């Protein structure tokens, strides 16, 4: 065992009423809940990435607060950002100088979500959703003086001044509050299976365990939980899993671009597992050492299975959805020398040796996709023999992409989930209000502009965003959006009554859908290639009060090949019937729009 | 029955009686209604309720059952005299929360609901004496009155406990009993409309609309009642004050401008204006409640024209009408008796201040009493009666509290400068010290002998373990009057003490937790707190202490040689960080905080620390400057920073704050010959703004007349402290330099 | 602890016997259960380690 230096990053288990690590729903949501279905102490959760803190020294925030009241006389206020800017900074100094000193029992520590970066602030002023006696728990990007909290010791064995031990069970108090942290029983109704935590007198347990030491945290290593990609050095290309043909397959991925390195996709990033005694313990990856390989968007493990064909090679990799089996194992070999068997060099080429079988993974030059033109994926398998040429660099991936593919991931889940709920016929208005809220979320994610209360169907971007763009399109959102734009008037709906009160929610998330499908396509072909591919869509349910006519005009108004493809008799026939219907200028200028592109 | 009688109305007879409650602590309602009427309507007595009669009261309610009796006494033991008490608010709502759904019961549910009406119909005449209708009323009473403090949690557990959905099934039924309506109502007022909680559900909520329109329908049977002599007083005087005080409440607050979006809303905003109308027209309303309708009804004619609502013409020209008016021989000798009362006590004002004075007089010479060559004279010759005294006077802490203040209030009358009563009071004197008995050299002699005989103990067993305020400020006084004139055997001997006693932490850990406790009094509560008062004996008592540079007093106050190390100059300086409002003070609105009131304890604390620093001592100056608090650039901002509220109306403060930081700025830098206390001081110090409040003080000296300190000297101590601190400073160097 | 040193003094432990390899334990069973005010609490041993039991 060891102390509780500060910079460790911990699990918090809620043993008490409920049990199970406390877990933060994703999105923009501040929410905390500790789920006891997902796992327990001895088998972890699936998702082992928001159940991690990092434990943080005091943080004072007075010239904060009254910067923030002063927001919410020119040359004050001025003054008073100099005072929060020094203030910062000086708190960053001394977070710097007390960084690797021990936490004792009745100290105060600052609980710092590493997936959200998020500390773990109480609010006395409010109370909780569920449970109206006990005071609001929430996540706060900035801080407040709600998230400082004192450790107290649980067990009469410590007492206050004694050093605290990983393992033991400690309890949150927050300065403020005076209210120990509690996980109530009140399931919530968002999401099946998840409990609420509040600031409240009760008598739960806060056992900490630990995941990574303060000195095992420098970026300079491969470390535990780490996210990298896969790159070939010999073939120049990305190890990517996809879904194909209702199986997922692995593959490398080939790119026309001269740069290589620049073919960066969101479905090539993988997470390195290092398997230790302890299941709730990561930490720094050494040379003589097994990891596990894990897939963020689909969270699937990289394995290898036996090839029909056995071509040359014996076996071939594959994705599999469990990870506590033995095919799983692979060791890593350097292809350089190394003094001893330090910490694996992060940005260092390395060569994957599966256990099970004692072969080494090797690229081939055989497409899956043989019957498909332009074949883009080529298969992997492990060979007996070990091939020098073979080698896998991992490289690296900036924490704000992962930041997009976390919140583009779960808005695809629950996109998913209401495409089923409206192919089956039934919704509620709880359900349709949950799902507008994340289409104007998603709005606001592919504009990137702030938030300031605008009208969700009127927003102007002036740089559009290309990798946003792109993880917008192959995450399946647009399909997920086509998917809601389609299976209502298949009839649930119907365009003629979305004029009535009864439907009139519905067309204005339509609208919303809409909005979606046009800041994808802006400046950025493919996006508009995959949008037009459904043109015919677009055209049948123009007229109605949906803004199709608006995205059609946008996706036509510069790429002059799909003008003159989805340009022909019979569409200008409907804009000039729906004209002489409405009678109304906006179409005669559409109709100018289309005349000429690009002046 | 006759004891209520006696104690009703005069604080006196209530507290007499008060004075033996251990009669009236045991179960039994007669004795809850005694005990009542003995704590109603006086505030010393509620104020200073002891918290186990309430603990008692909690659980004797759990116990034995619900009744109404004790409810009552909560309720009268929360407001006295017109003003709550926010402690027995608080044991009281503590205790209840703490007792469970027993004590508390909130029929909520859809059958309590149903019993709720079950019990209200079986009184639909008028509610028993006696009953659970009754239990109820009286609780959601208490907890709206309790709830009326300022008290978050407070308010969210009422809140949750009575559910808006609750209140408006139940007063908007189909028939609901007066008294029900009354309290729900308060409860509304006083636990959802006036509240700290941001999300404020009420105000963005349409169930306050039904409220009001059940209350405009409420407002209507009572002008149907009068108009039909069905006057009924229960709704009279609800429709007058509660209704009328929750809709201005809900009207007035800034909070509701986007509340009112609905037509719907707009006509029920009419409806209460035409029924208040309705209610002035009527000549039964009376002035005092004339007064309450008409701030109600101007309260909704400027939210009316905020909204700009378009009310029908006729009455709109009506209200504008409203508006414009409303703006516009025993007795004899009783008092006889009372003259020649006060006359005697006005004539005698003198003569008891001699008697005091020579009674200090004989306690300082005891042996002039006995006859020469006695034995008795021996002892008193060297020690005796006052040896006797002090050593007793120990013992004797808890036996009689007053007997003590008593003899450390005289012991501390013997150690100040003679004075001057009267020619009446001293003829009295010269009378009496003939009868009985037959500069500051002196003070230092009185305090030589209390030393060698034992005073420095007695205080110091006083301070270490004593209950009472009053004692323990006593014996602080005494302290500070024996090192009065920096005495510097008096210090020794309390050093010696310090270092040389078993008790050791415990005299520091009392004065150590005792300022923790101001600090944190003086943080929450931005006259002055108690708390907060005691802080000038403790610093004056320190800082003499440490008077004339004693070395080894300061280095020992710093850190003590015990097992366990407190400071006190790091305490000190984190006071005056939160006193000064810390960094947000330092920018520019430490003025803000700085009135008149807490000026005094400032100029106090920065004494105490330049005394701390002085002698020099590299200790305390490393200590104060190298603070986790970062208190040292509130020293900074005293300088730069004019008090632009106390500037206008007080100015030789002002200037006496500025002359004290100056001179502890340059204690602090009094012999550092390193640069960590430069660059410290250098970054708090901009070298322009330095120069430049120089050359301020310069053309400001012009007030000279009506300040004792004239600016010159702080200007010039400001300029010692800039040449000191130009040694590391290039810049401060250049512009120090003349044109 | 550092190494294998001697065991300080008023520091908690935890008893384990060799023989049957069970950790010792407090149980909540008074034993004059025939008898008012029960004072004499029943211990024992249980084959699994609890952390708090020192
Ligand atoms: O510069 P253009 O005309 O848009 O064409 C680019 C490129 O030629 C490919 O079409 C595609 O790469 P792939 O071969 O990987 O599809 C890339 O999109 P990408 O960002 O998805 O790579 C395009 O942006």
């Amino acid at each position: 065992s060891s102390f509780l230096h500060i910079g460790d990053i911990v699990s918090l288990y809620a043993e008490g009423s409920v049990n199970g690590f406390i877990s933060t729903l994703g999105l923009v949501d501040d929410r905390c809940v500790v789920e006891p279905a997902a796992g327990d102490l001895d088998n972890p959760p699936k998702k082992f990435r928001d159940c991690l803190f990092k434990v943080c020294p005091m943080n004072r925030y007075s010239a904060q607060k009254q910067y923030w009241k002063a927001k919410q006389d020119v040359v004050l206020l001025q003054k008073l950002q100099h005072a929060a800017q020094m203030e910062q900074k000086q708190n960053d100094t001394e977070n710097k100088k007390v960084h690797g000193d021990v936490v004792k029992y009745g100290s105060v520590i600052q609980l710092l979500h590493m997936k959200s970066n998020k500390y773990l602030t109480v609010n006395k002023r409010l109370p909780a959703l569920l449970e109206k006696n006990a005071m609001r728990v929430t996540l706060d990007a900035t801080g407040n003086e709600g998230s400082w909290l004192f450790i107290q010791p649980f067990w009469k064995l410590r007492s206050n001044g004694d050093n605290v031990v990983v393992g033991d069970k400690v309890i949150l108090n927050p300065v403020n509050a005076g209210q120990p942290l509690h996980a109530s029983n009140y399931e919530l109704s968002d999401n099946a299976g998840c409990k609420e935590v509040n600031s409240v007198n009760c008598n739960t347990s806060w056992k900490i365990n630990l995941f990574m030491q303060f000195r095992d945290h420098l970026e300079e290593v491969l470390k535990g939980g780490d996210v990298v990609r896969l790159f070939h050095a010999e073939q120049e290309k990305f190890l990517t899993c996809d879904e194909y043909k209702g199986k997922l397959q692995v593959f490398l991925r080939t790119t026309l671009r001269q740069s290589a390195t620049s073919a960066t996709s969101s479905n090539a990033l993988w997470e390195v597992e290092v398997v230790h005694h302890d299941p709730c313990r990561g930490g720094a990856g050494h040379w003589n050492g097994l990891y596990r390989f894990k897939h963020l968007a689909t969270g699937n493990y990289l394995a290898a299975e036996e090839n029909p064909s056995y071509e040359k090679i014996k076996y071939c990799l594959v994705a599999v959805p469990h990870g506590n089996d033995i095919a799983s194992l692979f060791e890593l070999d350097p292809t350089t020398l190394q003094k001893t068997d330090s910490f694996v060099p992060r940005n260092s080429y390395v060569r994957l040796r599966h256990l099970c079988t004692n072969t080494w993974i090797q690229s081939t030059n055989v497409p899956i996709d043989i019957e498909e033109e332009r074949p883009i994926r080529l298969m992997l398998g492990t060979c007996p023999t070990k091939e020098d040429k073979e080698a896998f660099a991992i490289v690296s991936v900036p924490v704000s992409e992962i930041r997009d593919l976390d919140f583009a991931n779960d808005a695809s889940s629950m996109l998913a989930s209401a495409v089923e709920k409206l192919n089956e016929g039934f919704i509620s208005q709880n359900d349709r209000r949950f799902v507008i809220q994340l289409l104007e979320d998603l709005v606001f994610f592919v504009s990137d502009v702030p938030n300031n209360g605008q009208n969700v169907l009127d927003i102007m971007v002036t740089k559009p965003n290309r990798e946003r763009q792109k993880l917008m399109r192959e995450q399946n959102i647009l399909k997920q959006v086509f998917g809601i734009l389609k299976a209502p008037f298949r009839p649930l709906v119907r365009l003629e009554e979305l004029s009535d009160q009864k439907n009139a929610p519905y067309q204005h998330m339509f609208r919303l859908c809409y909005r979606v499908l046009r800041h994808s396509q802006e400046d950025y072909r493919k996006n508009q290639e995959h949008i037009a591919k459904q043109f015919g869509m677009m055209q049948s349910q123009i007229g109605y009060d949906i803004l199709a006519e608006d995205t059609i005009t946008a996706l036509l108004h510069n790429n002059r090949k799909l003008l003159e493809k989805h340009i022909t008799k019979t569409e200008v026939e409907t804009f000039v019937s729906l004209v002489r219907k409405n009678r109304e200028p906006r179409f005669l200028d559409y109709l100018s729009d289309l005349c000429v592109s690009n002046h | 029955q006759f004891l209520q009688k006696f104690c009703a109305g005069n604080p006196g007879n209530q507290a007499l009686l008060h004075k033996h409650l251990h009669l009236f602590l045991t179960p039994g309602l007669l004795e809850a209604e005694t005990m009542q009427h003995i704590f109603l309507n006086n505030y010393q007595l509620c104020s200073e309720i002891s918290e186990p009669v309430l603990q008692h009261f909690v659980h004797l309610l759990a116990t034995h059952g619900r009744h109404v009796q004790y409810l009552d006494f909560l309720h009268t033991v929360i407001k006295a005299e017109g003003k709550y008490v926010k402690k027995c608010q608080d044991m009281i709502m503590t205790e209840l929360t703490n007792a469970g759904d027993d004590v508390v019961v909130f029929y909520n549910d859809k059958a309590s609901l149903a019993h709720l009406l079950d019990m209200m119909k079986a009184a639909r005449d008028g509610v028993e004496d006696h009953s659970p209708l009754m239990y109820h009323i009286s609780l959601v009473d208490l907890l709206a009155a309790c709830a009326e403090g300022k008290n978050v949690y407070t308010e969210i557990k009422c809140t949750s406990l009575l559910p808006l959905e609750d209140v408006v099934s139940v007063v908007t039924h189909e028939d609901c009993i007066t008294e029900v309506k009354m309290a729900y109502v308060n409860f509304v007022n006083h636990c959802y409309v006036d509240t700290e909680v941001e999300m404020k559900e009420i105000y963005t909520s349409n169930h306050i609309w039904t409220l009001f329109e059940n209350f405009t329908l409420d407002m209507a049977r009572v002008c149907s009642k009068r108009e039909k002599r069905v006057a009924d007083p229960t709704l009279e005087k609800y429709v007058l004050s509660v209704v009328l005080d929750t809709i201005n409440a809900f009207f007035s607050s800034p909070f509701s401008e986007n509340s009112t979006s609905l037509q719907t809303h707009q006509t029920i905003v009419v409806q209460l204006l035409q029924s208040t109308t309705r209610l002035l027209e009527c000549p039964w309303l009376q002035q005092q409640h004339k007064g309450s309708v008409e701030a109600c009804i101007r309260t909704l004619a400027m939210v009316a024209k905020g909204r700009a609502i378009l009310l029908p013409m006729d009455l709109d020209a009506h209200i504008s009408s409203m508006l414009s008016s409303g703006a516009s021989d025993y007795k004899n000798i009783i008092e006889k008796l009372q003259d020649i009362i006060t006359a005697l006590e006005e004539r005698l004002k003198p003569l008891v201040q001699a008697e005091l004075s020579v009674l200090v007089d004989v306690l300082h010479w005891p042996e002039l009493l006995f006859l020469e060559g006695s034995e008795a004279y021996q002892r008193c010759e060297s020690g005796g009666f006052l040896s006797k005294l002090i050593q007793h006077t120990k013992d004797l802490m808890e036996s009689e509290e007053k007997l003590c203040i008593k003899v450390l209030r005289t012991l501390q009358q013997m150690l100040l400068k003679k004075t001057k009563y009267g020619d009446r009071g001293n003829q009295l004197r010269k009378m009496l010290l003939q009868n009985y008995l037959q500069d500051w050299s002196a003070i230092a002699a009185t305090q030589c002998r209390l030393d060698k005989e034992g005073a420095t103990k007695l205080v110091c067993d006083l301070i270490t373990s004593t209950k009472n305020e009053k004692i323990f400020q006593e014996s602080i006084g005494l302290a500070i009057h024996l090192l009065d004139g920096g005495n510097t055997e008096i210090q020794k001997s309390f050093h010696n003490l310090m270092m040389s006693d078993k008790k050791s932490e415990r005299f520091f850990k009392v004065l150590h937790d005792r300022m923790k406790r101001a600090q944190q009094e003086t943080k929450s509560t931005v006259e002055m707190g108690t708390s907060v008062l005691i802080m000038q004996p403790i610093l004056r008592f320190l800082q003499l202490l440490c008077e004339n540079h004693n070395r080894d007093l300061q280095n020992f106050l710093r850190c003590q040689n015990n097992k366990t190390n407190y400071n006190l100059v790091c305490e000190t300086l984190q006071f005056l960080d939160i006193m000064c409002g810390s960094t947000t003070g330092g920018l520019g609105l430490l003025g803000l905080y700085i009135n008149e009131d807490n000026v005094g304890l400032v100029i106090q604390t920065l004494e105490t620390l330049t005394e701390y620093c002085q002698g020099p001592c590299h200790e305390n100056q490393t200590c104060i400057v190298t603070h986790e608090s970062n208190g040292i650039d509130i020293i900074t901002a005293l300088i730069l920073n004019d008090i632009s509220p106390l500037c206008k109306y007080r100015m030789d403060l002002v200037l006496q704050l500025k002359d004290n930081a100056s001179k502890l700025l340059l204690a602090l830098m009094e012999s550092r010959h390193d640069s960590e206390n430069a660059e410290r001081i250098l970054i708090s110090l901009r070298p322009q703004e330095l120069v430049d409040v120089i050359k301020k003080a310069y053309l400001q000296e012009e007030e000279r007349e009506n300040s004792e300190v004239s600016p010159r000297e702080v200007g010039h101590n400001i300029y010692i402290l800039a040449l000191q601190l130009s040694r590391h400073n290039k810049q401060l160097q250049h512009l120090l330099k003349p044109v």
